[PDB]
């Protein structure tokens, strides 16, 4: 299969202040035609799991202007404009190339 | 985008075998794959498997081949996961989820929308 | 109302905005400037009650009345001096686009647009406007038929729904909306306190 | 960008108070905002305070604080500012500022312009 | 208030290379509907102040078409495409979020 | 002739330039929809990578 | 003249993964009114050598779109997006300021 | 983009001159340089020299200055390289290319052909 790796394992936050989460991966997730196919997942504590960042650099439905995606190859980042009191709790970081999904370890961010 | 659709809780024995049955036809959302997605508290997500709707296609992992049963029933379009032989260590809770995404010249379109989820939980 | 500009900057973003601003004070000034047995017929007028509509409208005050109250909803039935009961409506919106977003940012000495999408959005306002003061001023003044740019289908439709007859009328002039425009009238009418209003002149088929 | 638009030169004693007058009608662009920039020789800048032209509210720095007057005079629309008990090391030159900056939903816009500045210095 | 620090605090300049100057801040000086609130000015030895960028990575009149800004959050840099020997003197970074407002130390550019 | 054909300033700037008295151009610059209904164009010779037509305005006398 | 290096001097690339050589020089080869002057050749082995990217960051006619460069300056990239099994050769890199025209010592690309 | 437009092999002997001719009418694109570029096996490139087709300016290297004669002769649009006193360490390859390039506003314009090239080498 595919192994990922996410850096930190944690990372406080200050109200009003950006912050970073970088995923690195396997060989190539570069697929052939365009684009990636890696997400980013937030899950807060207690409810079901919401989808933040889909096909590398892209928005979904809902996701108020303050996430982003960068990267290109093997390793991505999910970026913050300007962090707010509400989004304690995991972060994920999902595949989409094969059909091993595999999910990574998890980041755990929290208010400071 | 919790929607609040799928069955109760379970608790059962070891040794036995345990049912899940997720019903797709609440989710507001025309989708190609029911992917569906275990996680044990305190630890990660890690994937399960998938059927497809349309015909009933199943694609399992390496670690759950032989052991779990993904069949459809289209009286109401609703999905049933069958585990056998729960050797203990499946105390967690299950998800279905519809995920779909498409890719073209010019736009990328894509649904993905996550369960209530169910618990199972195995003790003497 | 926009009056003049002074950011000087280089950006072609910038240049392309005020030549579309340009030809937006041009087409608002032109506009401005332009307010057998065949011998036993009669050779009564056929504009007649567009006139005395827009002689009405160009009397002390009416048209401050008729913009006050229609600052809420976009439809309404407005009253007139005298006595006399013509439906009014709104269409396209710039006082809201134009007065809040260009024009504090054009009035400066660094002007500078980072952004593309706005330029396609106001070269197609701007060209429907364009579109319609150019019609009034190739046919000076007067048009017959009315098109497409002064008056949409929907709009056609919800005023034939509200126009004050009976459902057989209704039912035979809605189906068939290519004829009851052919034989439609448009008078361009008075200009003045930052609003443009005009008159269409539709049949009411009686037999 | 100078605009050559001030008062001249000053020279004052110990325990007196300076009085530096700046005329905004000579500005040739409409301006928000007059901040007065103070600057020692051989150091960087520092600011000072600024004043509304439309209406007089005051905003100083905490150091200047209880010491700085400013005012505004409707005859010419010009703006004075009051300095008491220069206790030495206020030897510097003084600038008023245009500085207004204004944004929307796409497009931003800026007027800075600076004056000549004066001189004001005390000594025995 | 706002402490701000500069880099380098001496760069001499080369008539025909690049040259970059580094303004680093204190808590994110990010603004909220958008855009930051940064300025580089200039000052020539003997002259007033000339204001050379604003609001980040924009231009006001004059300036000729060899200085940038870039940067996003707390760091920002101010680029020259290609340096003349009419560039000598003092660049300033400055603020606009709250109002105690504060001038960097202040880097001196020479000619070598 | 459409407004494509001649614009306001070009169409003003020649009744300016026409070779006629003060009154007429006060009378016909204040009326330009009336003088563009009775005009005409002429399409010309091409030629010399120029191309070249005739526009025709009335001359009020009366 | 000007003289030119290359890095690395040997990189194996596997079928699948993305790869970046880079080119430094001396005194900047920016111009003036605009654009760079460099360019990146491919050589295979026993055929005429092939040019790739010129004027920086553009393409020719052929060149299939997995090929890319970047750079501003005196340091400029290329960079393959997914090489495949027929990018084994040399790669030169080439200057068009003045006319000392001096070629790169070569990288060279073969399949690991 | 090889467009086999060259002479043939060349063997020669130490204190003797060769000669190289590249016809340029079969480029089948218009051509603004001539520039000659030679290669020694085992190595990298080096540029030799140019001249413009439309009246015959030479631009050399100071290394090769003062032994290399560039001719056109316009009964073909042909070019001919003349080297003198080979003294050894001369076997290489040439080629013979086209290389234009302009600029605007916006929009850059280039082209590059490369020819088959000759082979020249020496010994006794």
């Amino acid at each position: 299969d595919i192994v990922m790796t996410q850096s930190p394992l944690s990372l406080p936050v200050t109200p009003g202040e950006p912050a970073s989460i970088s995923c690195r991966s396997s060989q190539s997730l570069l697929h052939g035609d365009g684009y990636n196919y890696l997400d980013w997942y937030l899950q807060k504590p207690g409810r079901s799991p919401q989808l933040l960042i889909y096909l590398g650099s892209h928005r979904a439905s809902g996701v108020p202007d303050r996430f982003s995606g960068s990267g290109s190859g093997t390793d991505f980042t999910l970026r913050i404009s300007r962090v707010e009191a509400e989004d304690v709790g995991i972060y994920y970081c999902m595949q989409g190339l094969q059909t091993p999904f595999t999910f990574g370890p998890g980041t755990r961010v929290d208010l400071k | 985008q919790e929607q609040s659709v799928q069955s109760g809780a379970e608790v059962k024995k070891p040794g036995a075998s345990v049912k899940v049955s997720c019903r797709a036809s609440e989710f507001t959302f025309s989708s190609d794959f029911i992917h569906w997605v275990r996680q044990v508290p305190g630890q990660g997500l890690e994937w399960m498997g998938r059927i497809t709707p349309s015909d009933g296609t199943t694609t399992y992992a390496q670690k759950f081949q032989g052991r779990v049963t993904m069949t459809r029933d289209p009286s109401t379009g609703t999905v049933y996961i069958e585990l056998r032989r729960l050797k203990s260590e499946d105390t967690a809770v299950y998800y279905c989820v519809a995920y779909d995404r498409v890719t073209t010249s010019a736009g990328t379109g894509a649904t993905d929308i996550w369960g209530q989820g169910t618990m199972v939980t195995v003790s003497s | 109302n926009i009056k003049e500009n002074k950011c000087n900057g280089t950006d072609a973003k910038v240049k392309l905005i005020k030549q579309e601003l340009d030809k937006y004070k041009n087409a608002v000034t032109e506009l401005q400037l332009l307010m057998f047995l065949g011998f036993l017929l009669g050779v009564g007028s056929a504009i007649a009650s567009g006139v005395a509509v827009c002689k009405v409208l160009h009397l002390e005050g009416e048209v401050n009345k008729i913009k006050s109250a229609l600052l809420s909803t976009n439809k309404a039935v407005v009253s007139l001096s005298n006595g006399v009961s013509v439906l009014t409506f709104k269409v396209l919106d710039l006082k809201n686009y134009i007065d809040k977003q260009l024009l504090p940012i054009l009035n400066k000495q660094s002007c500078s647009i980072s952004n593309i999408e706005t330029v396609i959005e106001f070269q197609q306002k701007n060209n429907r406007l364009l579109e319609i003061t150019r019609e009034f001023s190739v046919n000076a003044g007067v048009t017959t038929p009315v098109s497409t740019y002064m008056l949409t289908n929907s709009e056609l439709l919800s005023l034939i729904n509200d126009m004050p007859i009976t459902n057989d009328q209704k039912k035979l002039m809605s189906n068939n909306v290519q004829i009851v425009r052919q034989q439609s009238y448009s008078i361009m009418c008075i200009i003045k306190e930052e609003v443009l209003a005009y008159v269409v002149q539709l049949p009411l088929y009686g037999v």
